[PDB]
RNA sequence: GGACCUGGCGGUGCUUCAUAUCCCUCUAGAGGAGCCUGUUCUGUAAUCGAUAAACCCCGAUCAACCUCACCACCUCUUGCUCAGCCUAUAUACCGCCAUCUUCAGCAAACCCUGAUGAAGGCUACAAAGUAAGCGCAAGUACCCACGUAAAGACGUUAGGUCAAGGUGUAGCCCAUGAGGUGGCAAGAAAUGGGCUACAUUUUCUACCCCAGAAAAACGAUAGCCCUUAUGAAACUUAAGGGUCGAAGGUGGAUUUAGC
């Protein structure tokens, strides 16, 4: 009959079943557009409508109907496939994504730049990376077991300022979106020396996690755990190690890791802090005295203290390495650029 | 480039303007033929009823922009000339029953669709004084039972309903012709009168 | 006709008449559609019945071999099937009347064995050697004044001249007696067959004219009409007795129709001067065509209103031209315009000789009354509305054409734009006029950059831009005057020397010695002989720094 | 922004003129009532919201191009609210240095007034705060701004006629159920009532339908002063008795003082009886009367 | 729950029109009947003829304007006379379009024996009256 | 084309009565009377009964229009509920509406 | 294994409550009888679906043939259809709905707190919440502003409908499709609902409310017979008439509805 007819998206919307017993709590197929491929006045029988499938005026003149000859319309037929298996083939292959840490972890995984603010602000110098995705539940007597998306998520600009925030929803996209437009409001700003490294060494233990950061010198690379090189990449340091000990819990790992990143103190914060030179000494440029701060106000004439030996807790592991009696199977691996 | 659409033809009209010539006849509203910034629609909460473009609520309305009053007067000045002089010596009811005595009823129906025809229309009704015919004692009694129900004593008048032909003048003839026996029966004499 | 809408309204005079196609390709197509599946309209619901709105019949279903098979095939048209159906009844020798041949013979003649052109499945001589017809009526039993009228008229139609002599000798030898049509046809044929001069067809047209009076046949428009459309031919010697055939038609009391004053003012229009004769026919044409209704009587007759106007614009005659207008503006003697082209042409003339010589005020009601209400003006008559425009010195409304230009597919006009630039620039004006004509150049800069030309590399005129940045300093938009400077040598035009002196007077107000600078970076790129002078205003008129001035040195010695 | 704004006045002005122009009308005169008057006639629209029917016409922002807020209490987020209580704060403070059928508005008249939202303990304290307002002894120039917000919370009778016979009478009407009477009664009578030409006794043979009709005379004490005359149609005895007795009630205002018209009022002899039957509902055996429910 | 032409809110993003925003308990009220003819007035008679052609319109001019509709159409009958108004996007080209408006009027007209006429309001998207 | 075989079966049942509408009128007018001779009336009978069965206008069932729906077809729109339904929700239907009072 | 977070369900009490509502109280009923009707069971060769509330005068605002999808028998094969299927799956769906709902909550999007842990965000003489939107409300219909309708979100029962129709999946294609003729449908029985009553506030008649009679009769729309209406067909439908005058004598626990 034709009255029992219907519409192409109520006929998908039964088909597909998008709603009912099974999909109303989980107790394959998907929609494809017949009309993207299907142009107005084309017909099995391959008719020529002057003006609505083949051009009104030929050669400056009135087109007549016209009908194509069946190996032409043949062809025609061919020509609809071929664009129709072109368009599938297109539709089912994809771009593939770059993989973070792994090839099933979310961690690492960029989410491109932060959506741009109201006030004429736009975040596109910010990148944008996820640290973790844990999956929540909670014990509701109206639902059960209710499920959520918690995300970590750290931007950074490569020059210094980057953060982190944590976003919950109900939808992965949702949390995602959440966190990284929270981050850019949460921004601390990390001071690099050179622009390419920590300032000092950096001894910290948040709640339960140690972190140990070395400054080293151009070129070492980052030899840091992957959330710290990801962390180090988006506020822009190329070169530093990081041991993290104790718990591993990447929130705290993240949250110590920038609260000691900012409470690093500078080069001219201590030149002015004791009022004296700071000079750097390389073994490369030998004995050249390189003054890299000077105090802002007048100079301290007095000579400082010669500390004899100075009162510092040394860490163990940094002292047996040193002293080569460290012989871990593990240290020193040759891995990939970071 | 992609098409561009033109502004409206509203903003080049003028505000003393001859409208009758904008809609000369019944048409859908046009928003962009109709310079009133007319809106329609239930508002949304701290909202504006929808503007004209694209308002379906509008398009549903059988506009009368095409009748204003001054289009309603111009059509009118035209038409003064079709129309023919009631005449004055019969300006009330009374005149009309002594010169015209016999009333014709015929209803016309007009409905939307493609077929005119309506059997309701084929119905006439024909309504006289028996007081306006030439009539006696005898031969008013004898037409008043021999009609029967078609007769209000009340009101003195008969009412003859036809619809038993197809066709309007089929009826009205059919009507004229019952009127036309049933006097001149009325007239006559019968010997079965007599025992009463 | 166009549907009232933005979007589908038509903008230019080829989008109307492309939207105008398309339409009727549709309805051809959808009664294409009717006539192929004409089951599906059978149902009539329609009280009282719609004739016009039920499926059409084109093709025969009379089968037997007979008169009824054979009337069906020519009422029909179908010509093929018509003449095998007579073959075939002339072998079977079964009656046929002498009316059916001659209708046969109608059909063959009138279309010159074409098969009726359905919905689907010029130069020479039409006319075939070998045909049915002639066939046909070699074989026809007996034959009639009609026959000869009709296969003369189909002759003629056809342009065989020669074969329509030999009917005219064929009649002759019969004793028979044409009509009027008939010896319209002949005119026609001995005009057409022969190169002969003026003198001949004279005589020929005269001489048939006598022998059409000796057999008894009575004169008609069509006559008049063939007469004067034969006279065409010999301009000059029939100047003269186009006069006679008119006051002939009077005397006769055959009243000249639209088509015979046409075919007259025609006739008139010799290629020269048109102010030595036309003035003595055009004037007395409108005087007796003044405030008269007309009925279509001739084919010609829709012509007569454009042809007019065309030498009323050559005449100049604001006063004439609006008696033609006039003319068409009577009763309902509009009808007779004519079809779009000739509309088109005959409102694109009228409006052009009012802005030549009307009065601009009345030149702008005329605008408004016409565009677009009659048709969608060309780019050479809105350039023409804009040069009175100027002469009136309105310039005010120099902006609003250009948008009516935009409304009007102008907009890619470049003639026009290069119009509109240079009349903006052209003169100083106030402050306001400056700063509109200023927003008239940026829209026709965003035109510029919006071309579909930009397929090759666009060659933006250096006549523009340089106008473009004249309008802008003016104004005092000076920011896109030093981008236009950049883009001059991004597009390679040279600037103009007006245009170096607005740069400097539009700078010296606001006393930017760095934008006065580049004037003269500009000046030494191109190599103008102005820089020179320009460089010395640069050091006059502007506050001129050491580094500035020592790009001037720089190039003073580049230069 | 008032950008837009002015620019819909515009609009508004120019169809406004094109309106008085395809009506005929004075563009100077052309009122709010002419604009819906032609718009109502020229798209007739019979939707029963009148919100939805075509409407020709004429919230704003509080700061300027600058940033800077117009209103001090803007950063309150209800600036007018605040703004308000303010103002009646310091008449009170300036009350204190110094020495019905009335109600107050409703928490949404007070919004409207306001143009904010507001909720329902700051709409107690605000009439708290005017109560203390209006017993603080309040002149005049606080009795105004108490009236800004107070809302205003008789039967009327026809007069006396006269007919061609020379008496005096008056005419009303009334309602019950589905029965309408219509009633005259005469300033000077002997008691007679004649309903649709019939004598009262014969027909309304029931007692209570005359015990009806007698009611409204015997509240004021007028029995056989009156003669009625009374038209009823429609409903049944009982209906058609209580119309003629509303109609003859209302028409009998007329006739007594305006207490007695009170009286009768408290009584209840002129309030229409708007109990009607109600409609039977599908699923439902009548108006109540649910389906014996199964199990 | 009356399932019956309604929308339902899931995340106030699907954009619906003043029509589809509105449930059937409204047509009185706020969106009046998209067909206007007398057939189902008192006492007249052909309302299922009138009710079946309106729903084959209906059904032809969604499919000869594929993508094309904005908003359902609106009947209209005076007479013999019948008008669809059709609000329609702007993707297709005005060619196109007048293309269709002859075809479906000419093909109409001699299939119902009444003058069809088609009016085409152009609208750049469709209209949102809200989101639900 | 029909919805399904039963409206093939109802339209061609309404044709063939339609066809034989008139001879069964005459048939059944000699019968329904007491005037003409009981012999006649028992020959117009058998003369009824010779027809074919599907001619008797009682075999004809006004189904919907659009779904064969035997039952609950509204005669004046003759459709089912259910399309009815459908299409005055939609408003597609000129001035019906929902109805409260 | 340590400490927390969110947790709930418990024939577990106390104090307030429910407004035709939980009980009592009010009125009229159902549960007793006949009849009508639906269901279950029995039976038949002889549909299906509905199945506590939320099925049971339900799909049906309706089955003598048709309807009809059932059965028996016979017939047809590119079939009215660019076939068809009332074939399986409502645990694939659209569509239209039930149900709490005689509910007022559902909520995106933000902000803040807990060291940026699973989480939390209440103070009005206010101490971090704001909320678009949806629903309620409002507005509208009917006779008001009341009332009744209408409306009534998100969720709940893998709730009902593949037999309104459409459609996913799977199956039949000389048949699970199509057509014709004929046929069921009863009662051992239980159950739901309805009608009529068991009378004297009644019955019959007149009247439509000032009467006269009846009163062991009251009481069948049932049974039998006949006629009539409709129809081609009445044994099976309806109406009327005649005949018969039966059960029944205000009905248990329980239970329905009404402000
Ligand atoms: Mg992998
Ligand atoms: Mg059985």
């Amino acid at each position: 009959s034709f009255f029992t007819k219907l519409t192409a998206d109520e006929l998908w919307k039964g088909a597909l079943a998008e709603t009912g017993a099974g999909a109303k709590k989980g107790r394959k197929k998907k929609r494809k557009d017949l009309n993207r491929g299907q142009i107005i006045g084309e017909g099995r029988y391959g008719f020529l409508w002057p003006g609505l499938n083949v051009p009104l005026m030929k050669n400056g003149a009135v087109q007549t109907i016209a009908q194509r000859s069946k190996e032409e319309q043949e062809k025609v037929e061919a020509d609809m496939i071929q664009q129709r298996e072109e368009w599938d083939r297109k539709k089912k292959m994809k771009v593939k994504r770059e993989r973070g840490w792994s090839g099933n972890s979310w961690g690492g995984i960029s989410l491109g730049p932060p959506d741009p603010g109201p006030c004429g602000e736009t975040y596109e110098d910010f990148d944008t990376r996820i640290l973790e995705v844990r999956n929540v539940f909670t014990m509701t007597a109206k639902e059960g077991r209710k499920k959520s998306i918690r995300v970590l998520v750290a931007v950074g600009n490569g020059k210094g300022a980057a953060g982190f925030s944590i976003g919950k929803a109900t939808d992965r996209m949702d949390a995602f979106r959440k966190a990284k437009n929270r981050a850019v409001h949460h921004l601390h700003y990390i001071e690099r020396y050179e622009d390419h490294t920590i300032f000092h060494d950096i001894s910290l233990r948040f709640k339960r996690t140690h972190i140990k950061m070395k400054k080293q010198p151009k070129g070492y690379g980052l030899r840091c755990h992957r959330a710290i090189i990801t962390i180090c990449r988006l506020i822009g340091i190329k070169d530093m190690y990081a041991k993290v000990s104790g718990s591993i819990n990447m929130l705290s790992l993240t949250q110590g890791l920038f609260r000691g990143l900012s409470r690093q103190e500078t080069h001219q914060q201590l030149a002015d802090k004791k009022g004296l030179h700071v000079v750097e000494i390389r073994e490369e440029c030998g004995p050249l005295p390189i003054v890299v701060a000077s105090p802002r106000g007048p100079l301290r004439k007095d000579p400082e203290p010669e500390d004899e030996v100075p009162d510092v807790k040394l860490d163990w592991e940094d002292v047996k390495t040193a002293q080569g009696m460290k012989r871990s199977v593990w240290s020193n691996l040759k891995r990939a650029a970071t | 480039p992609r098409r561009k659409a033109l502004p409206p033809r509203t903003e080049k009209m003028a505000v003393d303007q001859d409208w009758p010539s904008v809609y000369p006849v019944a048409a859908p509203f046009k928003p962009s033929a109709v310079p009133l910034p007319v809106r329609m629609g239930y508002p949304v909460k701290k909202g504006v009823p929808m503007a004209k473009e694209g308002n379906l609520e509008l398009l549903k309305i059988p506009n009368f922009l095409h009748l204003t009053p001054v289009a309603i007067k111009k059509h009118c000045e035209a038409l003064k000339d079709f129309c023919t002089e009631w005449p004055a010596a019969l300006d009330s009811d009374e005149k009309c029953e002594k010169h015209f005595p016999i009333e014709i009823d015929s209803t016309d129906y007009v409905s939307s669709g493609p077929s005119v025809r309506n059997p309701r229309a084929r119905v006439v009704v024909l309504r006289v004084k028996l007081s306006s015919l030439n009539l006696d004692d005898h031969a008013k009694k004898k037409l008043i039972k021999l009609v029967g129900e078609r007769y209000c004593k009340t009101t003195d008048v008969l009412t003859i309903k036809t619809d038993r032909c197809p066709l309007r003048r089929q009826n009205y003839d059919y009507a004229v012709y019952l009127l036309t026996v049933l006097y001149h029966e009325s007239w006559n004499t019968e010997e079965w009168e007599k025992s009463k | 006709v166009f549907q009232d809408d933005p979007y589908l309204m038509p903008a230019s005079s080829l989008e109307s008449r492309s939207f105008l196609l398309a339409k009727k390709s549709g309805e051809n197509v959808a009664k294409f559609i009717i006539n192929s599946y004409p089951k599906y309209f059978q149902k009539d619901i329609a009280e009282p019945h719609i004739p016009c709105l039920m499926p059409e019949y084109f093709e025969p279903q009379i089968k037997d071999i007979s008169e009824a098979a054979l009337k069906e095939r020519i009422e029909l048209r179908k010509v093929k099937a018509s003449v095998d159906m007579f073959d075939q009844l002339l072998q079977a020798g079964t009656t046929v009347s002498l009316e059916t041949t001659n209708s046969l013979l109608d059909l063959l003649c009138y279309y010159g064995d074409q098969e009726p052109s359905t919905d689907y499945h010029q130069f020479g001589v039409t006319w075939r050697a070998k045909n049915n017809a002639e066939r046909i009526f070699s074989l026809m039993p007996e034959k009639n004044e009609h026959s000869y009228c009709t296969m003369i008229r189909g002759m003629v139609k056809h342009r065989a001249y020669e074969q329509a002599l030999n009917l005219y000798t064929e009649l002759l030898n019969n004793r028979l007696h044409a009509d009027v049509y008939t010896f319209n046809a002949l005119i026609e044929a001995t005009v057409c067959a022969i190169n002969e001069k003026f003198e001949e067809k004279w005589s020929k047209i005269l001489e048939l004219l006598r022998h059409m009076v000796a057999q008894k046949v009575k004169p008609n428009l069509q006559t008049f009409n063939t007469i004067l459309k034969c006279l065409r031919r010999f301009h000059v010697f029939a100047r003269s007795p186009a006069l006679q055939v008119l006051r002939e038609m009077k005397a006769i009391g055959i009243e000249p129709s639209l088509a015979t004053y046409h075919h007259i003012i025609r006739l008139f229009d010799q290629p020269g001067d048109p102010l030595k004769r036309s003035s003595f026919i055009i004037y007395d044409i409108m005087n007796e065509l003044m405030g008269k209704r007309f009925s279509p009587k001739d084919p010609d007759d829709d012509k007569f209103f454009q042809s007019a106007m065309s030498i009323c614009s050559s005449l100049r005659d604001l006063e004439l031209a609006y008696q033609v207008h006039g003319l068409l503006k009577t009763g309902d003697n509009w009808k007779f315009i004519g079809p779009d082209q000739h509309r088109n042409f005959y409102y694109s003339k009228f409006f052009d000789l009012i802005c030549l010589m009307e009065q601009i005020d009345v030149t702008l009601k005329w605008y408004e009354d016409l565009i677009p209400s009659a048709y969608f003006p060309h780019s050479q008559t809105m350039i023409h509305l804009l040069q009175a425009l100027d002469v009136a010195n309105r310039l005010e409304v120099i902006p609003k054409i250009w948008k009516d230009s935009k409304e009007y597919g102008h907009t890619f006009r470049s003639d026009l734009r290069e119009e509109i630039l240079m009349l903006m620039a052209r003169d100083k004006h106030p402050p306001e006029l400056q700063v509109a004509f200023a927003d008239c150049a940026a829209d026709i800069k965003s035109a510029y950059e919006s071309q579909p030309i930009r397929q090759t590399a666009q060659d933006w005129p250096a006549t523009s831009l340089n106008c473009i940045a004249i309008l802008f300093l003016r104004a005092g938009r000076t920011q896109e005057a030093w981008k236009m400077l950049g883009l001059f040598r991004k597009h390679n035009k040279i600037p103009r020397s007006e245009l170096l002196n607005e740069l400097m007077d539009s700078a010296k107000v606001s006393n930017s010695p760095s934008q006065a600078i580049e004037v003269v970076e500009l000046a030494s790129a191109f190599s103008l002989p102005i820089c020179e002078g320009l460089t010395q205003r640069v050091m006059s008129d502007f506050a001129i720094n050491q580094e500035q001035k020592e790009a001037l040195s720089n190039l003073t010695a580049l230069t | 922004t008032e950008d837009f704004i002015k620019k819909q006045i515009e609009e508004f002005n120019i169809g406004k003129r094109h309106l008085a122009n395809m009506m005929g009308e004075d563009p100077e005169t052309f009122t709010q009532e002419d604009i819906d008057r032609a718009i109502a006639y020229l798209f007739p629209s019979g939707l029963f919201e009148k919100r939805a029917r075509p409407v020709m016409k004429h919230r704003a922002i509080q700061w300027g191009e600058d940033g800077r807020p117009f209103h001090y209490l803007f950063y309150t987020g209800k600036q007018s609210y605040y703004s308000l209580m303010h103002d009646v704060y310091g008449m009170l403070l300036n009350l204190e240095k110094h020495q019905i059928g009335s109600r107050w508005l409703i928490k949404e008249e007070l919004e409207e007034m306001l143009v904010e939202k507001l909720s329902d303990l700051d709409y107690m304290q605000f009439i708290r705060l005017l109560e203390k307002l209006l017993t603080s002894q309040c002149g005049a120039a606080e009795e105004e701004f108490v009236q800004r917000f107070r809302r205003s919370v008789k039967q009327l009778i026809e007069p006396v006629q006269y007919d061609e016979q020379g008496m005096a009478f008056s005419k009303s009407e009334g309602k019950r159920k589905t029965a309408k009477a219509e009633a005259i009664v005469y300033k000077h009578g002997s008691g007679r009532i004649k309903v649709n030409g019939i004598d009262y006794q014969l027909y309304f043979p029931i007692t209570q339908d005359r015990e009806q009709l007698m009611f409204p005379f015997h509240f004021v004490d007028r029995l056989g002063k009156h003669d009625v005359t009374c038209t009823v149609s429609g409903g049944g005895r009982s209906a058609q008795a209580g119309a003629i007795r509303l109609a003859m009630a209302k028409a009998l205002c007329s006739f007594v003082t305006e207490d007695e018209v009170e009286w009768m009022r408290q009584a209840g002899l002129l309030t229409t009886d708007p109990r009607v039957r109600e409609r039977k509902k599908p699923g439902q055996e009548g108006a109540r009367r649910k389906f014996t429910w199964k199990k | 729950k009356n399932r019956a032409a309604r929308v339902r809110v899931s995340k106030g993003d699907k954009p619906v029109t003043y029509e589809e925003a509105h449930a059937p308990h409204y047509i009185a009220h706020r969106k009046g009947w998209l067909s206007l003819h007398t057939g189902n007035l008192d006492g007249e008679d052909h309302a299922a003829e009138r009710t079946v052609e309106d729903v084959f319109l209906r059904k032809f001019m969604w499919g000869t304007f594929p993508g094309c509709l904005a908003d359902q159409l609106v009947l209209k009958r005076r007479g013999n006379q019948l008008e669809i108004c059709a609000v329609v996007l702007r993707q297709l080209s005005p060619h196109k379009y007048y293309f269709l408006v002859g075809y479906s009027e000419t093909l109409l007209s001699y299939f119902y024996k009444c003058p069809v006429r088609l009016h085409l309001q152009t609208v750049p998207s469709k209209v949102v009256y809200k989101y639900l | 084309h029909y919805v399904d075989w039963r409206m093939w079966r109802d339209v061609k049942r309404r044709k063939m009565a339609y066809e034989y509408a008139d001879e069964r009128l005459r048939i059944n007018s000699l019968r329904k009377n007491t005037i003409l001779p009981k012999i006649l009336q028992d020959v117009a009978d058998e003369e009824i009964a010779a027809l074919p069965r599907d001619s008797c206008p009682v075999r004809i069932r006004n189904r919907c229009v659009m779904t064969s729906r035997p039952r609950g077809v509204k005669r004046r729109w003759r459709l089912s509920r259910i399309v009815f339904r459908h299409l005055a929700d939609h408003g597609q239907l000129s001035g019906i509406q929902r109805a409260t009072w």
